[PDB]
């Protein structure tokens, strides 16, 4: 991150999202492993 | 000879891929490198994701 | 040092040894205002 | 080429050159567009 | 195991000899001596070695920067001795010692720029002090003022530090002969150790920027040659050799190109 980029990132998440959203956001996590091994690793992708 | 059995065992462990897919170039090049691993405790899922991203890198039209 | 400069006080050090010990026994600024037109003044401070 | 009072944006200059970028990342208060962050000392002749 | 290109059995030994005993020869600048870079050639004109010498010099600069970052000793010892002299002797003389100056000027002239000083005027102030303690007025030879029997040896020591910053020695301020006492020996030690510290760090940053510039230079040539062909081993060698590099990336990248050596060797035509 450039100095501009980090400052703008803090500005965005701490100001722009809660003011415009009125605190209607939520944090989110992901198993990318089980995500891609469910969606992908199927026949059109695997078969040559 | 034991090395070929290790290669084939890892091939069936990755996905149960068919030999038809074992002949694929991305497989043909990486199965030997996956042979010199997976004897460790590493994972089975890591190899699936690795094959996914490598097969993807291969197919950039 | 930055706070002393920016509030605009010299004599950079308090000289925290014997000098301060002397000062508790009692000490004036020793530099009077060279001009004075209206006599005495002092204003204390309550934060609110 | 930062040479003038104007026409010397540090956020522009430090992206073309990595030398300014490690310079601003050690001294962040020169990233300001407002005053004069230091030009090359043969160029920074303010009273002239 | 010590990876190199389509390269013979004598030049491998000469390269590994140079990169092992990098610390002992003087003038460590790989740019300045051409006996190694011209030696790491594939041979047979231009056609059978252009891309291959490009890869081989890539490995050469990369492992040169690796053995630099692995073999440079700690200079914070000599800055620790600078802080010991500068803090303990001269401040106690200026304040506790008496008839010197005031708190704000001297103590902050020493205290200021703990991190990353290249300042010569502060040095000049201490040299003016010790010269005022000494015999004469001008500032001709200030580092071991009042005696020129060691000036050539200490300039030789600083030039040898510029040549080989990896193997450095600190000469000494001799005990039995001195213009003044503990103060002027502390000042001469302080100024010589400050010059040594800034000399070592500037020479090191010079060589590190040189090595990074050469590696980033050769990557673009290597990518421009390797971009054209469309084989899978070709494009994998393209991606491995187009990974971005920094000085703290080079060690892990050497360990990566060690395992990826067996595929890019076949990927080269």
């Amino acid at each position: 991150p450039s100095n501009e980029n980090t400052i703008l990132s803090k500005i965005f998440y701490f100001c722009v999202l809660p003011a415009l959203s009125n605190n209607k956001a939520c944090g989110a996590g992901v198993n990318v492993k089980e995500l891609v091994l469910d969606l992908f690793y199927t026949e059109p992708f695997i078969c040559p | 000879k034991e090395e070929e059995k290790k290669k084939q065992q890892m091939l069936t462990g990755v996905l149960g891929l068919q030999p038809t897919m074992a002949n694929h170039p991305v497989l043909g090049v990486f199965l030997p490198k996956y042979a010199k691993q997976n004897g460790g405790n590493v994972d089975k899922t890591a190899f699936r994701l690795d094959l996914i991203r490598m097969l993807a890198l291969h197919r950039l039209n | 040092t930055w706070i002393r400069h920016h509030v605009g006080i010299e004599k950079p050090n308090p000289s925290e040894g014997e000098a301060l010990n002397i000062i508790t026994f009692g000490g004036i600024n020793k530099n009077p205002p060279s001009i004075l037109l209206h006599g005495q003044q002092a204003i204390c401070e309550v934060i609110l | 080429i930062p040479f003038h009072r104007f026409f010397s944006d540090p956020g522009i200059c430090g992206t073309m050159n990595a030398d300014i970028q490690v310079f601003l990342n050690t001294f962040p208060h020169y990233q300001r567009n407002d005053g004069g962050f230091p030009l090359p000392p043969p160029l920074a002749l303010e009273f002239y | 195991s010590i990876p190199f290109a389509w390269l013979d059995r004598d030049k491998v030994q000469r390269l590994t000899n140079f990169l092992s005993n990098l610390e002992n020869l003087e003038n460590v600048d790989l740019r300045e001596h051409p006996y190694v870079t011209n030696s790491c050639v594939v041979r047979e004109g231009e056609d059978v070695d252009e891309l291959k010498t490009l890869y081989n010099t890539f490995i050469l600069w990369l492992m040169y920067h690796y053995v630099l970052s692995k073999r440079k000793p700690d200079y914070n010892a000599i800055w620790q001795d600078i802080t010991k002299l500068q803090n303990v002797v001269n401040e106690y003389l200026k304040s506790k010692g008496l008839n010197k100056g005031n708190f704000e000027n001297m103590f902050t002239n020493k205290e200021k720029f703990e991190s990353q000083f290249s300042d010569i005027h502060r040095a000049l102030l201490r040299l003016g002090n010790s010269i005022r303690w000494g015999s004469n007025v001008p500032i001709d030879t200030p580092y071991v003022n009042l005696t020129a029997e060691d000036s050539s040896e200490i300039e030789n020591n600083l030039q040898d530090a510029e040549k080989n910053m990896l193997w450095y020695t600190v000469y000494n301020i001799n005990d039995p002969w001195d213009e003044n006492g503990y103060l002027v020996t502390s000042i001469n030690k302080l100024v010589y150790l400050g010059k040594l510290f800034v000399t070592l760090n500037q020479s090191w940053s010079k060589l590190e920027k040189v090595a990074m510039s050469q590696i980033v230079t050769t990557q673009n040539h290597l990518s421009g040659h390797l971009r054209k062909n469309e084989n899978f081993n070709a494009v994998y060698s393209q991606r491995v050799l187009q990974t971005p590099l920094t000085g703290q990336r080079v060690e892990s990248f050497l360990k990566i190109i060690t395992s990826d050596y067996e595929i890019i060797k076949s990927s080269l035509e």
